């Protein structure tokens, strides 16, 4: 909490990590500004390190002397000594146990800040010594994974497969993954990614990938691989033409200096710069509102959504803009509750695998990835494959791994700030795949009213009204507030997008198998997490973070919310002191919390089930994939007993790693006005038919750009505008019932223009015919009554 | 009416089932030329790369497993290098020999932005802002 | 509506700009993308005014590209 | 699938199946085929036999076009349609077809079997699509004749070029001579491989 | 009846190509003749924004003495703008001071 930070900072100077006079530099503890910071962290190493080591020690003196007592952090000093005895029984000697179910396990998230496990890169496993250089082909590091873990991490019960291939269910995969997100470090980097072998077809030579080296799950095999084949179907030469091996092969390579992240190869022989053009102008519009008597000089309605361009080189920075992401690993044992809480959530939907037959594609006339779109759209490939093939294509991908290429775009696109975002658009042979898996608890979550993720629920007819009347579920003394993720989708760490695909894919309990299930998840991972991105005719690799061009993207980030929701909830009722809770209940709470977090293996059904009670008693949401609303109780949260910003600020900080500004944190303290702004429409409290409602009314500024500033030159003359606007006018309806005079006149502008579009419409086609039939019904959208039946109830 | 109703249907009927088979004809064509445009791909891809020098390494992996990225990295004839400033140029391949990925390479060519040529006399300390950054320099591999 | 009519002018501009094929010069594009974009977020007013001078002197440094006196007439 | 009719050369979707090559037939010129030979079996696009199960049907003389399939006289919805109909079988391009009455020597060719001198001698004297389909014709007629004949078992192993090889029993053994090149085999059990040509 | 429904139909179906020919034909027209437009616009614009500087620049732009560079903004920087006769020569420049 950096208002009051003041044992980081002395620790920090006493131990020579950073001279003094760093702290008067504003805006040094932030992540995304001076990421030197890092490298003042990763200054405690071999005082962390030393520490761990002299616990492995001291375990060892206990057991072989016939001790049993608990090891709590709060009894070693930072030198590395260990200091309490209050609570230690004796027995016989030779036969001693320690318990550090909850030491290492507040260690874990502190043990890559500081980054603690690198002075194993050296020689030796001296600091001073040169590096280590394994063997460039070395290709499987299971025995050094198992003597790592042995060295410092000795008595920690549970077990550790390093390939996490043979591991049991959903609570093991988290777990082994977990502890090797952290000893992936001390590998090189260029030993990942996919594994390539050389088979033979018609007797000619290939090589084509038959596995992958994972920097969480481990080594993956294929299954099918077939040496001396003959002939190639389609489903074959569908598989051979996405993967990267060739591509990677048959290209030269290739050095950047542009960005930090990795480069791989550059398949042609020039790199090609993008650039993004300005916008066209709509001058008749805007002359005419400037007529109207708008865009004085000093008023409360302006321009503020223009089109941004961008030279040359923006897609590169753009693209290295992933150097925030970082390899952090989370506790594990708060997170195997917390995934049972955010699980709990999810209780009533369905779903499971389907056929190939059912799949229902919104839209069809899509690019289809890298690098199918140099032959035609996704509608070919549609149309080409059976559903025979494109159902043995899916039990295929349930028994190996297909790494993709994704590419990457610029967007032409109205907005407010003056960098360029980004798209990448996912290749076919995952989409496919992706779809069939999922559609079914998809659609069944896009289709269910009055739940917590309010996905498909439109805000027209009486929608937002009952969204907001929803939220309020009898909370006792609300104060809706909400909050925002920074960055988000450039540092979530890959434990948490792990997460979020088990518990997406926890639904086919007996549609698939559990080596399905593990082939899937790994499927998922290879081509959506972290996948061979082509930015610029030149491959490159992603370290991690989530892509925006999947199928299950807008879910998993709902997911993903609600689980730092949930995190910041456990750690404000954990910290909280404990002996000054007035309360019997939430007091006892607390004390099985605590127990059934650290003390304890197993689910815990019951108590899982009270506590998620609890929860949706005292902190109702509303969330929208990553926009959320909440409306906690109010003295609670006071006495320290449910979340709040300083709390999320505190759960970014050790689990997101940026730091979350409370510039952005709105909080408002009267119920009725309703969110200050939520999926960017402020709500108003406005009577209709002698009962109140909400209505959803947007930012004037956006409409106005909207209509003074299109992006196609053709859009720019009233042809087809007679339609463009009518659509403009009935988001920006609301906006007649506000108290401010501008938000009331930017309807009339728009309700005037149609007017003269359509009439200057009729001149110019009585002109050049002469005879106009049965264009009356226009007559009905320049009325104020069509769009006010558009925000009732009745449909 | 008998006669008339059959006949109304009978053209429709006869129409639906005309228009689906020129769709059944299209798909086929387009199914038959996008496997035709793959495989010209994927076989003219392969007789590209260099036989001698991976056959070499994959045979001497123990398994005929190798990680992708240095297949490239110990297989490939070229390199090209992109340098965003004179200060990292003046620090990674300076001159007209250099040494990346312990082997050792040689300039031929510095194409700058624009796609063309630039003398590598003209990339001087005092002769950067003239240069329109960054400066895509190919090499080969001796 | 003085101040609102300085972005709006920079948009055509840009426009025009780029409709003479001056992506090629990819240093003249590095300095006019950026002119058009400091243009857009401008609270002052002379500021703006600056940005557009050098702007359009961008786009008068050439002679045979576009037609001055027919246009001024 | 679509092609060029073989006498008419208009774009065409039709062959006969019950041709060993399945050549491309205008609309009138595979009427004429189909009514006056044993070829009875019509493909276009989509095989042309009864959609109705149990219903093993095939000539198109007895198909109604139905619902979306063609089917028998007998399981035929009610408003259906017969197939052949004024000189036409229902294909694409049937107001574009032209056709001819070549019909006879084409028919001719379909029907011979290669084991005369006449036959040999009308191929080698029509027209030139005709004389390549004849070619074609021939070449698989003698393919199948070559595969109608069977093994030989070798009875002794001389040497590298004296041979004790007993011929298949109860077969026309192929004679000693050049032209018929052997593909040899030794099975292990267990992956029978192919020792070469001899 | 029936044969006004018959009518009917026939305006209905005329409407749709009195309709939509005229959205081709505006289209077209619009989407090919742009490359004058915008310039035309610009320079209606640039007329109507009355300032003076511009002004200036732009009168001598049109009798002949253009720049070669970008004029700078700092109160140290280069600027080369020709001049095509003495006579404009002498209308701008005076001493050592040469007003543009
Ligand atoms: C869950 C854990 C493991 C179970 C086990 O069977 N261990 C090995 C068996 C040892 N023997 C004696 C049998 C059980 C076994 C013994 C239990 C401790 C002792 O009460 C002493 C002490 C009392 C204090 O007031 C509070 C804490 C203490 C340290 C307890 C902690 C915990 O609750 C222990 C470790
Ligand atoms: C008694 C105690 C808890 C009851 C259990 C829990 C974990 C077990 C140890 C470690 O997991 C692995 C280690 C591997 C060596 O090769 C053999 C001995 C080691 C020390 C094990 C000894 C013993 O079995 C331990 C301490
Ligand atoms: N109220 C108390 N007064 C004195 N000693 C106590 C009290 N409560 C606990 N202790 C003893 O002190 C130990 C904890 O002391 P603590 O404050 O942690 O100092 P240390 O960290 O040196 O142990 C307990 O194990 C217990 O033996
Ligand atoms: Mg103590
Ligand atoms: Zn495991
Ligand atoms: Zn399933
Ligand atoms: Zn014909
Ligand atoms: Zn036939
Ligand atoms: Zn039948």
């Amino acid at each position: 909490d950096e208002g009051n930070c003041d044992t980081l900072k002395e620790i920090l100077v006493t131990y020579n990590c950073c001279d003094d006079d760093y702290f008067n530099k504003k805006d040094w503890y932030d992540f995304v500004e001076n990421p030197d910071i890092l490298r003042v962290y990763a200054n405690l190493g071999e005082r962390v390190r030393q520490a761990l080591l002299k616990t492995v020690q001291f375990c060892d003196a206990m057991r072989n002397a016939g001790i049993v007592g608990v090891l709590t952090l709060d009894n070693q000093d930072l030198n590395g000594n260990w200091y309490d005895f209050g609570d230690f029984i004796q027995t016989t000697p030779g036969s001693g146990v320690p318990v550090v179910d909850s030491y290492y396990s507040l260690l874990m998230p502190i043990l890559t800040l500081t980054r603690a496990l690198t002075a194993e890169s050296h020689v030796d496993t001296d600091l001073t010594k040169p590096y280590i250089k394994w063997d460039l082909l070395k290709y499987d590091f299971t025995e050094e994974r198992l003597k790592l873990f042995d060295r410092y991490f000795k008595y920690w019960d549970q077990t550790y497969h390093p390939n996490c291939v043979n591991c049991l269910d959903d609570r093991c995969i988290l777990h082994c993954a977990n502890f090797n997100v952290l000893f992936s470090t001390v590998f090189p980097p260029t030993s990942f990614g996919p594994l390539v072998r050389k088979i033979f077809v018609d007797g000619v030579p290939f090589v084509v990938s038959t596995g992958y080296h994972f920097r969480e799950l481990g080594v993956v095999h294929n299954q099918d691989v077939n040496l001396h084949s003959s002939r190639l179907s389609f489903k074959e030469l569908l598989v051979y033409a996405a993967d990267p091996a060739m591509h990677a092969a048959s290209g030269n390579l290739l050095l950047d200096k542009r960005t930090t992240c990795f480069s791989v190869a550059a398949l042609t022989n020039n790199v090609a710069f993008q650039t993004v053009k300005p916008g066209n102008f709509n001058k008749d519009f805007y002359d005419f509102a400037v007529s109207k008597g708008f865009f004085k000089e000093g008023s409360s309605v302006e321009l503020k959504h223009f089109f941004f361009a961008q030279d040359g080189n923006a897609a590169i920075s753009d693209y290295d803009y992933y150097r925030y992401n970082l390899p952090t690993m989370c506790d594990i044992r708060q997170l195997l509750f917390v995934v049972e809480v955010v699980d709990k959530y999810f209780d009533c939907y369905d779903g499971g695998c389907i056929n190939a037959n059912q799949v229902i594609v919104n839209n069809l006339d899509k690019s289809a990835g890298f690098p199918f779109n140099k032959w035609g759209k996704a509608r070919l490939y549609y149309d080409s494959m059976s559903y025979e093939d494109q159902d043995a294509l899916f039990a295929y991908t349930k028994r190996n791994v297909i790494p993709t290429i994704t590419q990457m775009n610029l967007k032409y696109a109205i907005s407010a700030k003056n960098r360029a975002r980004t798209v990448a658009g996912v290749s076919i042979c995952s989409t496919m795949t992706n779809r069939q898996f999922h559609q079914k608890l998809l659609k069944s979550i896009a289709a269910t009213r009055g739940a917590t993720v309010v996905i498909g629920t439109s805000k027209f007819y009486g929608g937002w009204h009952n969204m907001l009347k929803t939220v309020y579920s009898d909370v006792e003394n609300p104060h809706l507030m909400g909050w925002d993720y920074p960055k988000c989708d450039r540092a979530m760490p890959n434990m948490l997008r792990i997460m979020a695909s088990l518990v997406l894919a926890r639904k086919h309990t007996t549609c698939c198998s559990l080596s399905h299930r593990f082939y899937r998840l790994a499927n998922e991972c290879a081509q959506v997490l972290s996948e061979m991105v082509m930015c610029g005719g030149s491959l490159y690799v992603k370290p991690g973070g989530t892509s925006s061009g999947d199928a299950t993207t807008a879910y998993a980030n709902s997911v993903f919310n609600i689980c730092q929701a949930v995190t910041a909830n456990v750690n404000a009722l954990l910290s909280t002191d404990g002996n000054k809770i007035a309360d019997k209940y939430v007091r006892n709470l607390q004390h099985r919390l605590y127990e059934c977090l650290y003390r304890n293996r197993d689910v815990d059904t019951d108590f899982v089930n009270e506590f998620y009670a609890y929860l949706r008693k005292h902190f109702s949401m509303m969330i929208l994939s990553d926009d959320a609303v909440v409306c906690f109780n109010s003295t609670y949260a006071s006495q320290g007993l449910v979340a709040s910003i300083k709390n999320f600020k505190s759960v970014l900080y050790y689990q997101n790693n940026v730091f979350m500004s409370e510039a952005k944190c709105w909080t408002e303290t009267d119920l009725t006005k309703g969110p200050h702004e939520f999926c960017s429409q402020h709500t108003m409290l406005v009577k209709q038919g002698d009962d109140y409602v909400y209505l959803p009314y947007p930012d004037p500024s956006r409409i106005l750009g909207a209509g003074c500033f299109v992006d196609d030159i053709v859009k720019t003359d009233g042809t087809l505008m007679i339609e463009r606007f009518v659509s403009l006018a009935i988001d920006a309806y609301p906006l007649t019932k506000h108290p401010n005079q501008e938000y009331a006149d930017v309807f009339h502008l728009y309700l005037q223009y149609i007017r003269k579009l359509h009439d200057e419409l009729t001149g110019h086609m009585l002109d050049m015919y002469s005879v106009m039939l049965t264009n009356d019904n226009t007559s009905r959208y320049w009325e104020p009554e069509f769009y006010e039946a558009m925000y009732t109830p009745h449909t | 009416d008998r006669d008339a109703a059959m006949q109304r249907k009978l053209e429709k009927m006869a129409d639906q089932a005309m228009t689906q088979m020129y769709k059944q004809a299209r798909s086929e064509d387009k199914r038959a030329k996008v496997t035709s445009a793959m495989q010209t791909m994927l076989f003219t891809m392969l007789r590209k790369l260099d036989n001698d020098a991976l056959n070499n390494i994959i045979n001497n992996a123990r398994d005929g497993c190798v990680p992708l990225n240095i297949i490239p990295l110990t297989t490939a004839a070229k390199l090209m290098v992109v340098i965003p400033d004179y200060n990292t140029y003046k620090n990674t391949c300076d001159g007209t020999t250099f040494t990346y990925a312990s082997a050792l390479w040689e300039i031929q060519q510095v194409v700058d932005a624009d796609s063309k040529i630039v003398q590598l006399s003209e990339i001087s300390m005092d002769n950067s802002p003239n240069l329109a950054w960054p400066l895509i320099v190919t090499a080969l591999r001796a | 509506s003085k101040m609102s009519d300085v972005k709006c002018t920079s948009v055509v501009l840009l426009s025009v700009l780029q409709q003479l094929r001056v992506e090629s010069s990819s240093k003249l594009w590095a300095q006019c993308v950026q002119l058009h974009n400091d243009i857009l977020l401008a609270k002052d007013t002379t500021e703006a005014f600056e940005k557009m001078v050098s702007l359009l002197s961008v786009l008068l440094s050439m002679q045979g590209a576009v037609d001055i006196n027919k246009l001024c007439e | 699938a679509v092609g060029a009719c073989v006498l008419c050369n208009s774009q065409t979707s039709l062959r006969c199946g019950a041709c060993i090559r399945r050549p491309f037939l205008c609309c009138k010129c595979c009427y004429d085929h189909v009514i006056s030979t044993s070829h009875k079996l019509v493909l276009s696009v989509n095989p042309y036999v009864c959609n109705a199960p149990g219903c093993d049907v095939t000539d198109v003389t007895q198909l109604y076009l139905g619902g979306m399939s063609y089917y028998c006289k007998s399981h035929k919805p009610p408003i259906s349609f017969p197939l052949c109909a004024n000189g036409q079988v229902f294909g694409l391009y049937k107001n574009t077809c032209v056709g001819s009455d070549n019909v006879t020597d084409f028919n001719a060719i379909a029907t011979c079997d290669w084991t005369n001198a006449g036959d040999y001698i009308l191929a080698n004297t029509c027209t030139e699509r005709l004389k390549l389909f004849a070619a074609e014709t021939l070449k698989a007629t003698e393919e199948t004749f070559k595969l109608s004949y069977g093994i030989a078992t070798v009875r002794e192993v001389l040497s590298d070029r004296e041979l004790h090889l007993s011929w298949e029993v109860g077969k026309p053994r192929p004679p000693l001579n050049r032209n018929y090149v052997f593909t040899g085999y030794r099975v292990t059990k267990n992956s029978k491989v192919q020792i070469g040509e001899y």
